[PDB]
């Protein structure tokens, strides 16, 4: 159809929204993440340790 | 496991080590019967070499 301006209203929400989710919602749940995955490795690094 | 690494560890190591020495308990028990021997057969041996 015919190019608007709406063009330049939706980079703004595109942007902003990109960062208010970069800063607040992907490092947390990567950190869920990362935070168990440092337990699953403990276990492992028990029982092979332990066999010896 | 990360348990039984030392709960059970130390018992095969503590009940190794009081057997290691106890067959040395009895070996010097040994020893004495045989040390004791030496002499209470040797005295008797001079007995009859003097007699001769």
């Amino acid at each position: 159809m015919n190019l608007n301006a709406t063009i330049l209203g939706q980079a703004i929400a595109f942007v902003l929204f990109v960062l208010f989710a970069m800063k607040y919602v992907w490092p947390p749940l990567m950190a869920a993440i990362e935070k168990r995955q440092k337990e699953i490795a403990d276990g492992l690094a028990s029982a092979e340790r332990a066999h010896k | 496991d990360l348990d039984l690494a030392k709960a059970s560890a130390t018992d095969q190591l503590k009940k190794a080590k009081a057997e290691a020495q106890v067959i040395i308990e009895q070996a010097n028990k040994r020893r004495s019967q045989i040390l004791d021997e030496a002499k209470a057969e040797a005295e008797q041996e001079r007995t009859k070499i003097v007699a001769q």
